[PDB]
């Protein structure tokens, strides 16, 4: 349920 | 007078801040001399970030691959490299806007200012503390990975943190510069959760002294306490302990206001014990705690 | 996720900051092009700022006067002006970082960002407010005057506040870039006072808003009220009046949110008759109201 | 009692 926070 | 949440000025650390693209998936990176350091996930595809294997994924990628963009001037990689959590993607071109700076660690209850940045672009900037479970309570969206955090001292910019992750609380997770994270947290979209967080007892009294500072008297009173009483009360109301060298560290504060180091506590216990009662500090009803005793000292003087 | 009050990044502004003296007085001076504009109080002596004559001190001046520092160069003054409350000082070096800028002068109810400096060099960057009463609530001391209030849109600085002055209630007072004052006040060391201060209602449920969107929902009720029935409670709580063309700027949080207006109105209505009860919102035990509409989806989109 | 906020 982490996001990392890269785009795209 | 007044008293604001303060960042720096973010000038030296905008001209350092680039795009970097691993196919469709895209961040930002810090560009220092002839190095651009970003966040390591920027090379995991969509369906590889529940458990990528970071050795496979570099091995298998080469200098062509990584698209760094320094506004409108493209970049070539020439050479890449992990370290940790984060990549150094060596470039041919130095930064002819490098500052003159240094990749410090900072401690939990320290603060430092953050230039949040989307697809190389700087977007804002606010003042930020490391909490005592090594998170941060920041604004992030996607995109804003490798975003980084600083402090500057005279014309040195010490970088102390780049972004990397949301924690599913809304809070906010990342490395120093070396690409160690601060905190038990992996680059990996699991389950993940902090400790439980603890009030910064040290920046709640700088705060009051940079009320008193500027006029707030109200929460004042003429008890004394002892410092080992006071640090019972501090623990039932889940504050850190007040150590003797935090008392010394609000010296300067004690004297240019009087009010001695262990009278505030008596006032900060009186606080916890009774509320504020409709009263404000500082144009807040609650007790602040990302300021430092030196944020204090910074704008008071 | 995450909601900050956040500046607009300075570098645009660091790099037209400079510092002006007049014998013993000295402040801050904003370079663009070939001039140099600050507050015009630079020409007045310690003894002279109960009442100056502005006309006369500046007709007594002669170019040479003005040091004009822009770090280690000396700029040479060239010419200079009055213009209503500052002085425009023509130099014969064009500013070669002058950013692409606008004068505009602001409302009541919108928000900017401070750079601010000590003897042409940027201390520290934060967000703020033009109050109802024309006052600003900023931290700012000796030294301070001539420091800029500016917003960004893509490339274009729009420059709308300079700094001049503290009222005694600690609160703050200046100009545009025009030299003419936000409010009823002049640039004399004078007893003035600002007007009642009154809570700019828009925002504090932009701000709700942003709460909502934040995950923050305890607050929300399923009641509706109309919107003559919500400013009847507005007015008595010291809020402005809530307009037809406030509703429609809420619009797009509306629409993100599925939380119509009038709704958010009730919800707003029942904080203010009730409190809070111990609860927060975005880490607020009181109702903000410095974030607009517009700041709200700048960061949350 | 309002402080023109130069220096020195």
């Amino acid at each position: 349920a982490v996001k990392l926070q890269n785009n795209e | 007078s007044g008293f604001r949440k303060m960042a720096f000025p973010s000038g030296k650390v905008e001209g350092c801040m680039v795009q970097v693209t691993c196919g469709t998936t895209t961040l930002n990176g810090l560009w220092l001399d002839d190095v651009v350091y970003c966040p390591r996930h920027v090379i995991c595809t969509s369906e590889d970030m529940l458990n990528p294997n970071y050795e496979d994924l570099l091995i298998r990628k080469s200098n062509h691959n990584f698209l760094v963009q320094a506004g409108n001037v493209q970049l070539r990689v020439i050479g890449h490299s992990m370290q940790n959590c984060v990549l150094k993607l060596k470039v041919d071109t130095a930064n002819p806007k490098t500052p003159k700076y240094k990749f410090v660690r900072i401690q939990p209850g320290q603060t430092f200012s953050v230039l949040a940045c989307y697809n190389g672009s700087p977007s804002g900037v606010y003042q930020c503390a490391m909490r005592p479970n090594f998170t941060i309570k920041g604004s992030f969206l996607n995109g804003s990975a490798g975003s980084v955090g600083f402090n500057i001292d005279y014309d040195c910019v010490s970088f102390c943190y780049m972004h990397h992750m949301e924690l599913p609380t809304g809070v906010h997770a990342g490395t120093d510069l070396e690409g160690n994270f601060y905190g038990p947290f992996v680059d990996r979209q699991t389950a993940q959760a902090a400790g439980t967080d603890t009030t910064i007892t040290v920046n709640v009294l700088a705060w009051l002294y940079a009320a008193v500072i500027n006029g707030d008297r109200w929460f004042l009173n003429r008890f004394t306490t002892t410092l080992n009483d006071f640090n019972l009360v501090a623990m039932k109301y889940n504050y850190e302990p007040l150590t003797q060298d935090h008392v010394d560290i609000l010296g300067p504060l004690s004297a240019q206001t009087g009010i001695a180091v262990l009278d505030m506590c008596a006032s900060l216990k009186e606080l916890l014990q009774n509320g504020m009662n409709g009263r404000t500090i500082l144009g807040s009803a609650l007790l602040e705690d990302e300021f430092t005793p030196f944020d204090v000292v910074r704008q008071c003087s």
